Formats: structure tokens, sequence, C-alpha cells
């Protein structure tokens, strides 16, 4: 699935960020950091993939055993600290329709512009699907990747989950 | 809405980050990311205390309310 | 759901293995059912025992706290394997020498607190001294009963 | 722990043992030996509500010492000078208690002195 | 509070302290690659950079095709609910 | 690497809906729509007088009248007693101790 | 209020206030603002409930049971009187358990009141719940969910066999 | 809000938190100084220890070898 | 801190076992040092104080 | 003893009583957090009282007020013990659930 | 660099797997073909949660038949463990029964049961 | 600026 | 993280404050709120008639407590900063400042004060040789100067691979890794799960 390249990149990446939980001082990381890219560069032309694949492989175990047991992780990342922390205040859109109207009562603006976004959505619907109907191969798609929408006036094929979902800091 | 301060200002010489730059050196490398970093050694941030100066913090009155106090201690109680 | 899409007995053949393996949305070269007995479970996918927390956490997941995608054969043993129970990732040293280095350190400290309990620790001083008889009626003695009488003498 | 190296790495044949101390009877070497005096009543304890293993032969001071904090409320910096006087009594009671240590471990070694020449007869 | 403009100058500042980029050449819209003549080593290390500056990770897998300011502009954007 | 033109256009005509959904969860000013040291001293002494004095009142009469009533529901600790006390009860002398050595 | 020689309580002995310092107690202030403007409303509102309660006076009485003949006395299966001698021998048992609550409630409010000193001074109390558990124990322990005077009775005698026998060697 | 925050430079601070920080800070000082210059024995020790090598046999009852 | 004032509410009992005391000074003492000994590394300031 | 006991049960209601404002709907919801850190500065204030008493005199005491159920020979009481440890500790308690707060 | 030893609950790094690298042509042909089950999975399941007239539940075909085969088919589970307890209570049952008949068990203040 | 916040119903 | 802390000292100078105070209390620095309960338990430790090895083991990890106490303090509140670049400093809210005030001065104080009103129920030990009655403060003394040894030498530009012991502290000793996985397993998998005997 990941290309050479890709897997490359990803090491020196995840090498530099466990050099950097080891260094802690910034003037001490950027010393060692130029040292671990020079060694990248030292084979960046390496033409023959045999070793190119051969050196890839032993970076990977050189990282196994010089990696930080406890890395730095950015608070919000997966296994964070903050990873999560707000989940519990994002409540989805759908909730509001079974909102009474008493409730609906006290955002008279905000109602009027939802039921236009809700209006859109369901004039939008039969073109989206029209659209992914005539752009799949006989076999069902082969990716997950979806298109954008070509005509004016058209909006991009299942949009509504993406354009709608909750923010990050809900309440 | 909210102005940066210029960006010329940030600079590795003076710095521990100089240092780097002269080690590198030796081994014909470079250290392109310096001045990112530089502002973390500039301004305010130049000059933090040791751990025996962060402990000593206050001690200096402290210790002169204490001469005090002890001075008045032995007049009150001489007479 | 209907019939054909539960559920079935164990494949014998391999028409039965193809018609397993599409029913489980797999593809018949992945699809492996757990070996013939009498646990029951059919022909059930045996798929890989690893945990939840294992699966990539950036890609889009239909279920993003399981990490699970709608339709996917879902692991045997599942309900063990999410994210708040059990964890088979890698871990920074291997499993059979955490084991020896715990259990060294557990075997050390409890056989040098033996020895500590041996050759206890105590101060030069002879047994602390108490009036009454050491205090034999403050302690509930008896007071009809005559107590043995403890003399104590200066130094 | 001096004492401790000596009885664990040396001979213990001639270190007192704390659990079973003394082993000479009192009297031994000391001819005439005096009691100890408790100044203050099984009564006065008991009414103090001491407790027991405060109701030592220093007890008295430690009465005097509870009499003056209860009086002397709400100062609590005050009664030092009970304080200190109870402590030092302590302090005395405990030097005896490393006397009788001393004399039990030279009256161990004097044991052996003996039985070496004995030994040699 | 981040606004648009906001993310914008702080992208496009830690590019002008980057020593392989010439700061006049440099506009929201330059390519990496095709336009400033760096690398794919590069730019991994100029994704550190941004993911340091706002305190937050950039999964490989989306860092990959940010290939110019204006789309990590577009990219950060996205992931704070900026919309002004 | 790289959005394919494809992908950038998705990527565009998605930001745009949702920064203009972004937008809309702003209230508008008339939302919501509802329907129908002297301060200091005064806040403490209401709060005081119905979470202290009120309360203990209850409690007062709640044990002095049906709790103590009763045998054995409060018992204290009985006072310690020091040489050279007074018994209030019956005016009681307790001795002095004996005299102390020295030291 | 209650029995005080069933509830009894040694004579209290309060010590008098002997002050060795200058600044006043704030504990006795308290106490005069506690009484000022804690007990004495509190008490003007129970002396006027107190005057309404003077008003209606009635009264309820304690029920006393006449004593019936017991199970030793009841002809096998003779129902009648084994009801009566059944209902008799359970209404003793919780008598029986409320004498030895009392009698636990006298040791633990003596631990209480003898503070420090209180295993030398409780020891009168100690001695009595003892023996009093002790008989309880023999009659009841051991019987089972499903006791009754017959199964009490068995155990009395198998007991008294035990004791008679002992005495016979003895 | 009253305080604004700063790209790339020390913080803005208040006098208050400032004053008030030095003052707890030579308060601590202050306390051990005049705690240990009245209860330097709670530190190093309240009486002395004795050296028992130093106890002569007679005072401790020490009968002589021929006995 | 629950914990600790179980054993204090009940030294009475404690004070006349010495097994008892011996086995709740082992315990205390690997506790004492074994997490010390953890908080020496952990980068989490919540961790380290924890 | 009237005093002492009394303010050591105020003191435990009176941290109840933001609880039964709650759970009754009779309160401000605009502070709720500023009335609850209020109860615990006042329940520290009654607490210290008696803790003072405890501090003069010693002076401790048990207060079985309630008599909830009785299993033969086993009388369970709500029993409270003000003695040493319960005197010291809960004014600690309080003062720094108060700063917490 | 001592080798990885994978265990049960620790399982080896991909990074580690020599089968990571050495990808031949019909490995790639069976990524896409797992890709391809995956994509027409996505496809069926969003075109029925961005429905905008769908109200309920996507009942899902793999969850059903997960909890339908965990449902069927209704030593700790035989007389093993029952004999086992049963010679440990019988024995702690006889040995207690034996004490209290010689009266050599303390039962002075045991008065509840 | 305020912003809306989605709430399930609590009226009910 | 407390590796991207970092030249905090001046610019928290309330929160500096009361985290020098409260680690020293904690460190059991001589008449603070913290000696007046630790010193006394040393002592009581030294002379009392104990498991040697405990004892041991006690004093050791009150070495251990002035190196991660020092620890925090290095790394939140010495050297140059490591946090991000907008600077969102602020500890200027009065009920920050006034709840950490009230327990900085029952930090300071509470221990004098509560040492000096508690009745007496033990008979102190008061008579033991200097070096049982400084122990607390020497080791207490060794593990800052140690501590301070090992902060600084993380500015050297040397880099290191992890020891066995190092691994064995960052991980809890593998006690989380093994006894969260292995007892989950087993419970788990005891009942979702031959003997002819019940075959019949
Ligand atoms: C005469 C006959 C009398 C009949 C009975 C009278 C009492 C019934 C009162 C009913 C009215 C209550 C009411 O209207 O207030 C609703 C009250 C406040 O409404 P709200 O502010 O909108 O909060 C919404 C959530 O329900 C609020 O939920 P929450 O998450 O905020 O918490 C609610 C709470 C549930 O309420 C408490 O249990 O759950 C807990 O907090 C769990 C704590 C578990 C206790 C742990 C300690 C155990 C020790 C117990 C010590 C006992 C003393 C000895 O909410 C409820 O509690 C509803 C459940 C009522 C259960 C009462 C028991
Ligand atoms: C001094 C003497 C010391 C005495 C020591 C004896 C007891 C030591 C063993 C205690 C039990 C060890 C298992 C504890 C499991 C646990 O703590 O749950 C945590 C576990 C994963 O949690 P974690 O590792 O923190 O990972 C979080 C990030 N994903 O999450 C889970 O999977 C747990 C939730 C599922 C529950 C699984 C069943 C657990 C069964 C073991 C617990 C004990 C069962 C009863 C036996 C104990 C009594 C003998
Ligand atoms: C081991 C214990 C574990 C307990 C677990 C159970 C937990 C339940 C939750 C606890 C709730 C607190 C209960 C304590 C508060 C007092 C309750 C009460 O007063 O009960 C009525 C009381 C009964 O008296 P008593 O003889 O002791 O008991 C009868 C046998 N059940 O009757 C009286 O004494 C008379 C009261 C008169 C009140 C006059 C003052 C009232 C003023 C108005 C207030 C509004
Ligand atoms: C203040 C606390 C004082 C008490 C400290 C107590 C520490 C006790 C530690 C005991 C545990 C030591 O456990 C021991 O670790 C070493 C380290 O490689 C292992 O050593 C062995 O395993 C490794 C890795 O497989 C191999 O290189 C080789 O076979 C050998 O070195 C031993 O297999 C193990 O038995
Ligand atoms: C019974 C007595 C009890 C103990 C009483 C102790 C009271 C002592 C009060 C001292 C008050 C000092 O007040 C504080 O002093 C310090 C001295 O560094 C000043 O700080 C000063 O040095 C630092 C740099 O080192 C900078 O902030 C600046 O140069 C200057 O302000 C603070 O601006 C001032 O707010």
């Amino acid at each position: 699935y990941l290309t050479h390249q890709q897997k490359v990149l990803r090491l020196y990446k995840r090498a530099l960020r466990h050099l950097e939980s080891w260094c802690i001082h910034r003037d001490k990381y950027r010393y060692f950091a130029c040292l671990l890219r020079a060694r990248f560069d030292e084979h960046k032309n390496e033409k023959d993939m045999v070793k190119a694949t051969q050196l890839l492989r032993e970076a990977e175990e050189e990282f196994w055993h010089g990696q930080h047991p406890q890395p730095y992780i950015f608070p919000e990342s997966p296994g964070g600290t903050s990873y999560e922390r707000y989940e519990c205040y994002k409540v989805p859109e759908w909730c509001l329709d079974d909102w009474h109207p008493s409730e609906k009562a006290m955002y008279p603006d905000y109602f009027a512009k939802r039921e236009q976004w809700k209006k859109l959505r369901r004039e939008s619907w039969e073109r989206e699907v029209k659209q992914l109907q005539e752009e799949t191969p006989v076999g069902g798609p082969r990716t997950e990747a979806l298109p954008p929408a070509r005509k004016q006036g058209d909006l991009p094929p299942l949009w509504w989950h993406i354009v709608t979902r909750p923010r990050e800091r809900p309440m | 809405k909210m102005e940066l301060p210029d960006y010329k200002q940030w600079k590795i010489e003076g710095t521990p980050l100089e240092t780097v730059q002269e080690k590198l050196a030796a081994r014909g490398l470079r250290d392109p990311w310096g001045r990112n970093e530089a502002w973390r050694y500039m301004g305010g941030f130049a000059n933090n205390v040791s751990f025996v100066g962060a402990l000593l913090k206050g001690f200096k009155w402290g210790f002169a309310a204490f001469v005090v106090a002890i001075g008045a201690e032995y007049y009150l109680e001489s007479q | 759901i209907t019939k054909d899409m539960l559920p079935g007995p164990y494949p014998k053949t391999p028409e039965e293995r193809a018609a397993a393996a599409k029913k489980y949305n797999m593809r018949v070269e992945d699809y492996e059912p757990y070996p013939d007995d009498g646990t029951g479970y059919g022909d059930y996918p045996k798929l890989p025992d690893r945990s939840q927390q294992e699966r990539d956490p950036w890609y889009d997941w239909d279920h993003p706290d399981l990490r699970l995608n709608w339709g996917e054969p879902m692991h045997w043993d599942l309900d063990m394997y999410i994210r708040n129970r059990v964890d088979t990732s890698p871990t920074p040293v291997n499993w059979n020498l955490m084991c020896k280095h715990l259990f060294g350190f557990v075997a050390f400290m409890l056989f040098m607190f033996w020895v500590g309990e041996t050759y206890p620790a105590y101060q030069p001083v002879g047994p602390k001294q108490y009036p009454y008889n050491n205090l034999y009626l403050e302690r509930g003695g008896d007071p009809n009963k005559e107590p043995e009488p403890v003399v104590h003498y200066e130094i | 722990g001096a004492h401790l190296a000596r009885r664990y790495l040396g001979d213990a044949s001639v270190e007192p043992d704390p659990l079973r101390m003394p082993t000479f009877p009192p009297d031994y070497g000391f001819p005439e030996r005096k009691e100890r005096e408790m100044v203050a009543t099984q009564q006065e304890m008991n009414d103090a509500q001491l407790v027991l293993q405060q109701r030592d032969y220093c007890a008295h001071y430690l009465i005097r010492f509870l009499k003056c904090k209860r009086d002397s409320f709400p100062n609590f910096l005050a009664c030092k000078h009970e304080r200190h006087d109870w402590d030092y009594c302590e302090h005395l009671d405990y030097v005896k208690r490393m006397k009788e240590f001393e004399r039990e471990r030279r009256l161990l070694q004097r044991k052996k002195r003996r039985e070496q020449r004995e030994a040699d007869m | 509070p981040l606004t648009l403009e906001g993310i914008k100058d702080r992208v496009l500042y830690v590019l002008k302290l980057y020593d392989k980029i010439d700061p006049e050449k440099l506009s929201v819209n330059s390519h990496f690659m095709k336009d400033l003549g760096l690398d794919s080593l590069d730019q991994v290390e100029i994704i550190m950079a941004m993911e340091d500056e706002f305190g937050f990770e950039i999964p490989d897998i989306d860092a990959e095709k940010l290939m110019c300011p204006q789309e990590i502009v577009d990219y950060i954007a996205d992931k704070k609910d900026v919309y002004e | 690497s790289g959005y394919t033109p494809e992908e950038k256009l998705r990527l565009q005509q998605l930001r745009e809906l949702r920064r203009r959904w972004l937008k809309d969860q702003e209230l508008s000013p008339r939302e919501p729509v509802l329907p129908p040291v002297i301060y200091k001293t005064y806040r403490h002494s209401i709060f005081a007088f119905t979470h202290v004095l009120i309360p203990v009142w209850i409690i007062h009469y709640y044990l002095k009248y049906h709790v103590t009533t009763k045998p054995y529901t409060i018992v204290e600790k009985k006072p310690r007693i020091f040489p050279g006390d007074t018994i209030l009860e019956t005016g009681e002398v307790i001795p002095p101790m004996k005299e102390f050595p020295d030291q | 209020s209650w029995d005080k020689d069933v509830y009894p309580e040694p004579p209290r002995r309060t010590p008098a206030p002997s002050p060795q310092t200058s600044l006043p107690n704030p504990i006795t202030y308290l106490t005069k603002a506690f009484d000022l403007l804690v007990d004495r409303p509190v008490t003007l509102v129970r002396e006027f409930i107190e005057r309404q309660h003077a008003k209606n006076k009635y009264y309820y009485y304690h029920r006393e049971f006449r004593r019936v003949p017991d199970i030793t006395e009841c002809q096998e299966k003779d129902v009648l009187c084994m009801f009566e001698a059944e209902m008799q021998w359970r209404r003793d048992y919780k008598v029986d358990q409320e004498i030895v609550n009392i009698i636990q409630e006298r040791l633990k409010a003596c631990q209480q009141r003898e503070g420090e000193s209180h295993r030398q001074n409780c020891a009168k109390e100690l001695e009595q719940f003892t023996q009093v558990v002790k008989a309880y124990q023999d009659r009841y322990h051991d019987l089972g969910a499903h006791y009754s005077a017959r199964k009490c009775l068995a155990k009395q005698k198998q007991r008294m066999l035990a004791e008679r026998k002992a005495a016979k060697e003895a | 809000a009253h305080i604004e925050p700063r790209y790339r430079q020390f913080p803005q601070l208040t006098r208050s938190q400032v004053i008030q920080a030095e003052f707890f800070s030579a308060t601590m000082w202050f306390w051990i100084l005049w705690r240990f210059w009245h209860d330097s024995d709670a530190v190093l020790g309240h009486f002395p220890y004795p050296d028992p090598s130093q106890w002569t046999d007679e005072e401790l009852g020490i009968p002589p070898d021929d006995e | 801190v629950a914990g600790i004032f179980l054993l204090i509410r009940f030294y009475p009992l404690t004070e006349n076992n010495k097994y008892i005391q011996s086995i709740t000074l082992c315990l205390g003492a690997i506790t004492t040092l074994f997490t010390a000994m953890c908080a020496l590394t952990q980068n989490d300031i919540k961790k380290i104080i924890a | 003893m009237n005093m002492f006991s009394s303010l050591s049960l105020v003191t435990l209601l009176l941290l109840t009583m933001p609880i039964m404002m709650m759970s009754f709907n009779t309160y401000k919801p605009s502070n709720y957090p500023l009335y609850v850190k209020t109860a615990i500065s006042y329940a520290f204030i009654t607490s210290m009282i008696p803790t003072m008493m405890f501090i003069h005199s010693g002076q401790e005491l048990i207060i079985s007020n309630w008599h909830w159920l009785t299993i033969q020979t086993l009388k369970l009481s709500l029993s409270f013990k003000m003695d040493y440890f319960s005197m010291m500790f809960i004014p600690v308690a309080l003062f720094v659930t108060w700063s917490i707060m | 660099f001592p080798k990885y030893e994978a265990s049960r609950l620790s399982s080896l790094p991909t990074t580690l797997d020599p089968a990571e690298y050495d990808i031949s042509s019909e490995t790639r042909k069976a990524q896409a073909e797992r890709l391809a089950i995956r994509s027409r999975l996505k496809r069926e399941y969003q075109l029925q949660y961005y429905d905008p007239s769908r109200r309920g539940v996507i009942e899902d075909p793999a969850l059903v038949r997960w909890t339908y085969a965990r449902s069927a088919n209704i030593a700790l589970f035989g007389i093993g463990p029952l004999v086992f307890w049963y010679y440990v209570f019988k024995t702690d049952r006889d040995r207690k029964e034996k004490l209290i008949q010689e009266g050599k068990l303390d039962r002075t203040f045991n008065i509840s049961y | 600026k305020r912003l809306f916040i989605i709430k399930p119903s609590g009226f009910y | 993280d407390i590796r991207k802390m970092g030249g905090l000292f001046k610019a928290m100078p309330f929160t500096t404050t009361a985290l020098i105070v409260g680690s020293l209390a904690l460190t059991g620095m001589p008449f603070l709120t913290g000696f007046y309960s630790k010193d006394l338990i040393i002592e009581a430790a030294n002379t009392s008639y104990t498991n040697a090895w405990a004892l041991l083991m006690t004093l050791i990890a009150t070495s251990f407590t002035a190196i991660y106490s020092t620890r925090i303090i290095f790394f939140a509140l010495l050297g140059q900063p490591r946090f991000p670049t907008l600077v969102n400093i602020n500890e200027n809210n009065p009920l920050l400042i006034n709840s950490i005030k009230r327990l900085l001065i029952g930090s300071l104080f509470a221990g004098y004060i509560i040492s000096n009103n508690i009745p007496p129920t033990t008979i102190p030990q008061m008579t033991m040789p200097y070096y049982l009655k400084t122990t607390a403060l020497i080791v207490t003394i060794l593990g800052f100067i140690l501590a301070l040894e090992i902060s600084n030498m993380t500015k050297n530009l040397k880099y290191h691979y992890p020891s066995n012991a190092f691994k064995f502290s960052t991980l809890l000793g593998y006690f989380p890794t093994i006894m969260h996985r292995l007892a989950p397993y087993m419970n788990l998998s005891m009942s979702q799960k031959s003997s002819l005997l019940d075959l019949i």
C-alpha cells in the first residue's frame, strides 16, 4: 500500500520526533537533527532498489532499538492527554429536529437558516446519487475517493456529514 | 488583527545555536532551521536563573526581615 | 437479512468456502474458518488475533471509537479487543524480557525483606521499664490474683 | 548499627540479645542496688487518662505538662519548660537503657574471658 | 482565536525563517518542489515545523499532500473550524 | 505527491460549504429570545442565617430533646483530672503529687 | 428520661477552670453566644410545645403477657398447647436478644467514657457481657433458621446429658 | 482581555503577581531562618548521645576477672 | 489517604500484633521506593505528582 | 457538650444543603459553584469550634443519634465519632477543599 | 540489535515485518482486491448514511452475523471445579465440626450466625 | 462572538 | 509534557513560588509543613526494632523524592522555553491566586501550628547518634546534588542509548503492561470458551 518513498519519509519524520524526545533542549535537538538528516542524504541517490530496501529495513531495526519508550505526543493526537476529550460535547445536528417548539422559538434566526440548509440538502440529493452512479465502473468503486461537482449549481456528492460535522470545540 | 514582530530580528549569533552551528560546520553540515528557534534564546527568555538561584528566590528580603526580627527580639528582651 | 446471509456450518468443499468467503465480504484467499470441532464456530471467519487499538487511528472509520467499517467481518472476540480492554500492541521491550525483569525485581525484594526480618536493626538499649509490676492492673490484670513482683533498679 | 555489625558479622555469643536481656541477676556485681522510684500514683495516671505506653517512670512530668497545656489555652506556645522537663526525663530514662545494654555486653565478655582460662586449664 | 489571515501570516513567518527558501520569492501559492526547488525530505521538515508552530499533528497521509503555503493554511483552517 | 486536480476541487467545494455552515452557527443579536460592601455583608448575613443558624437550631433542638433523652446516645470521654484540680460537682480538691527529686 | 439502674452512669467529675494565661478563652465566649443565640430560642420553642401537650394528656401502656405452660408441658402433637408454648418461647427469645443489646450498650458506653483507662475501668461491664453472651449462646445458638421451642429443648437436654455424664465420671 | 498574548516573546506581567510572589518567597525564607534560629535542636539534635565505651566498670557493676 | 486512615482507626489492635506490623512495614517500603523510582523518568507533570 | 455535639453535626449537614437544593430545584444556577464554595468555607469555620474545644481539654464524644436497624443482637445506629482523628482531619480537609473549589 | 520476539499480547511491529518489504505483484493484486471490497462496502453504507430521508438504523449484516454466531451453542465448566471445591469445603467443615465437638474451637462471643 | 450550541432537547 | 515546558520561572512568578515552596515542603525542608511529620517519621524508623531492608528502602526513597522534585523544577521552570510560539501565559486570575495563596500559607505554617496543638500520645524518641538524627536531611541534600548533575547532563551534546534500568523506570516496571494485558485476557477468555466424564 505504501511506496518505498512513502516508507522512507515516514521513518524520517518518526525518527526526528523520537530524537526530539531524547534531546529535549532545542539547541541539542537542532544539532542531532542535522546529523540524522545527513545520514538520510548519504543514500538519497541510491538507485539499486534492492540495496535501498535493505537500507530501509536496517534503519527500521535501528529505530526500534533507539526509540524513546515514552515519546512526546501532541495533546490531541491519538494517545495524547487531550485525545477525544471533547467528544462528549459533540452532538449531531439531527438532534435539533427533536427540539420542542418552545426551544426552537428562542433561536428564530438560527432555525430559519437551518431550514435553508435542509432544503439545500433535499434538492441536491438526486443529482449526487446520479453523478456517482454514472461515474462508477461496473464492478463498483475501486477506491474510496469521491468526485467533485462537475456542473455549476451542483454540490460535491456526499457532502452533508462533512460540511455539518460538529465543531472541534463545540461548547 | 495581530502584529507579528519583524522576522529579520531572529538571529542565532550570540546564542547556543551559534555553538551548534560551529560544531556542524566542522563536519561540513549546516542547520537550516536555527533562526526558527532563535526566539527561545532572546529577549525576556535570554537569562533564566540556575536551580540554586531558583531555590534562593526571596532569600534576600527573607534574610533582611530575619535580621531585623532577631535584632528586635534582642532589644525587647535585653531591656 | 435472509437465511443465506447468516452463519452456517463448517465449509466442507472448495465451493462452500467460496460461498462462505463471499457471504462474509471476504476475499476467498483470506477466508479461513476455525478448525472443525465441538466449539461451534461453524463457518465464521478466523481473523487475526489483534486488538482494535492496533488499527490506524487516522483512517476515517465508520465507527471511530471501535475502529470498524460498516460491513467488514467482526473478529469473533471483538468485544474482548475493544480499546477499553485487551491490548496486543507492540511494546518497546520484548514480552519475555519484561516478565523476567518484573519477576526478578519482585523476587529480589521478597528475598531481601526476609533477610531484613532475620537481621533486624535496633538500638543498643535494654527493655523499656514500667512501674507497678509492669502495669499489671492497667493492662487488665485480675485484681484478686497476685502478680509476681517486677522490680527495676537504678543504674 | 555499629553493634549490629559486631553481632551479625562477629561473635554473637558476647553481644547482648535485645529480646532476652538481661540474663545476669540485677544485683550481680552491684553490692546494694537501689530500686526505681515512681512519683505518680496509679490513681493519678488513671485519672489523667495517660496512654499506657506513657505510664512509665517519667509520668509525673507528663502530667505536669498536660495540666499546663489545658490551663494555658489558647496560648499554644506556653509550657515549653514543662515539655522540656518531661523530654529530659525521657532522655535520662533512655540513657539508663543504654547502660543496661552496655552492662550486659561487658558481663558477657567477662563470661568468655573466664571460660577461656578454665578451658585452658 | 485563529483567523484565516492569522494562520496565513504564521505559516509564511515560519517559511521566512527557513534558510533553504528565498524570502522574496515566497508566496502563498509557491510550490515547494516546482517553484522553490525543495525535495521531499525538506517538505517533511516543513510540515514538522508547522506542527510545532500550531501545536497539533498532521498525519503523514494528509501531510504529504500539502505542497504550498495556501494548502497548509487551508488544512489548518479546516481542522480548527476557522471560517473568517 | 500532492492533491490531484480532482482532489483540489472537491476540497475547495467542501471548504466553501463548511465555512458557510460555520458562519451560520453565529447567533443573531436578539438570540436567545428569552421568555419573561453593604451588599456583601447582607449576602453573607442571609447565608449564615439560613445555612448555619437555622440548621443549628434544628440540630440543637433534635439533640437536646430527642437524642440526649435516650440512654447512651451521646457519650463523652470523661474529663481528665490532674493533681491540684478542683471538682465542680462536689468541691473536692485533688491532692498534689509527691515531691519531685531534682533535675 | 430513662431508668438509671438499667443504663447506669458514674457521677460526673468535671474540673473547675484553672487558667494560667491572660488571653481570653474563645470557647468561653462562644459558649455564651451559643447559649444566647441557639439554646435560648430553642428552649422557648420547646416550652411552647410542652404547654400544648399538657392541655391534651393521654396514656399508653406496656403490654403484659400472662405466663402459659411451656413446651416441656405440652403433649406430643397437641398443637393447641404447642402453639401457646411456642409463641411464648418466641417472645422470650426476642426479649433475650434485647437483654444482650442492653449489656452490649453498657460495655460500649463504658469504653468510650473511660478513655485511655478503659481496659482497667471497664472490667465489670466486660465480665457481665461475657456471662450474658455465654447464657444467650447456650439457649439459642446453632438452632438454625427454622428454630422452635422443640429444638431449643432438644439442645438443652443434650447439654444436660453431657453435664450429667461429666459429673458421673467426676 | 486584560493580558494580551504575544508572539515569540516574553509574556506581559502585572505588578501584583510579581509582588505577591516575591512576598511569599521571602516569607518562606524568613520563617525558615527564624525557626532554625530558635529550634536548631529540632534539626541537629536535642540531647547529647553518650559514649558507652567511656562508662567505668564501677558504675556498670562489672566485677573484676578474679571473683 | 482513606486506606491509611483505616489502619490508624484500628491501631489499638495493630499495636499488639507484631506480624501485621511487619507486613505493613515491608509493603510500605516497597511501595515508597518503587513508585519514587517510577517518578524519576516520567514526563507527564501530573503523573510525576501522582 | 451541647455546643460541641451541635456544631459537629451542622458541619456535615451544612455540606448536604447544596445537594438538597440542587436535587429539589430551589437554587440559583447562575453561580452554583460559588454557592458550593461558600458552603465549604462556612463548614470549615463551624468545624474549627469543636476542634478548638478538643485542643483545649481533649473533649471527645460519640453521637449515636438514629437507631437504624437491629439484627437480633446486632444494633446498628447512625453513629459519629468526634475524636482526635475526626477533629483534626475535618478542618484540614475542608480548608484544602475550599482552595480546590 | 536483539531480534523482536512477538507474543500473543505483544505483536510484531509492521516496520519489522519481513513480508512488509518483499511485496510481489500478486501481493499488490491482493491489496488492490481488498481495497475494492472495502470501497464497495463504503459506498453502500454512504448511500444510506447520507440519504436525507432516512431516519433509523442502517442494519449491518456483519453485526447481525457476529451476534448470531456468538449467541449460538448453549477445566472450569464441568464437574472438575465442582468436585475440587466440594473437597475444599467438606474438608474445612469436617475439621471445624470436630473441633466444636471436642470444645477446642473458640466461639466465646459468637452468637450471630 | 456567540455560537449556537447544539444540544439534545432538554424540554422533556 | 514537561519536555515542552521550560523558561517559566519568570513568566509565571506566583506559580513558580508556590511550586518551589511545595517542592521544599515535600522534600522535608526544615520547618516547612512537611518537615513536622517526615522528619519525625524518619527518626522513628531509624531508631526502632525494624526490618533492616525496609529501613534502607525508605531512606533511598527519601533521596529519590529530592530527585523527581528537582526534575519538575528543572524542566518546568528553568532553561529556555520549549512551548509553542503563541504565548498565552497568564496566571492573573483572582480565583487562581487566592486559592493557591491559602494553600501556600498552609504549606508554610500548618505543620508548626498543628504540631504544637495536638496532645502527645506517645513517648517521642529524642536520643540518638548524630548520623541517625540527620539522615533525612543528608540523603535529601544528596538527592538534590545528584539530581542537579543528572539534569545538567541533559544539556551536553551527547546522545545516549537507553539502559535497561531506564526502560524499567519509564514503563513502571512493566506491571501495567504485563498485568493489564494478561489478567484481562485470561478472565475474558475464561467463560467465552476436554473431559470425557462430563461428556457422558
Ligand atoms: C533500589 C532497588 C534495589 C533492588 C533492584 C533489584 C533489581 C533486580 C533485577 C532482577 C531482574 C534481572 O533480570 C535479568 O536481566 C538480564 C538483562 O539482560 C537478562 O540477561 C539476559 O537476557 C538478555 C535479553 O534476553 C540477553 O542479552 C542475554 O540472554 C542475557 O543478557 C536476564 O535474562 C534476566 O534474568
Ligand atoms: C514578620 C516578617 C515576615 C516576613 C516578611 C517578608 C516581607 C518581604 C517583602 C519583600 C517585598 C519585595 O518586593 C519585590 O522585591 C523584588 C526584589 O527582587 C522585586 O523584583 C526585582 O528583581 C527582579 C529581578 O531579579 C525584577 O522583578 C526587578 O528587577 C525587580 O522588580 C519586585 O519588583 C518587588 O515586588
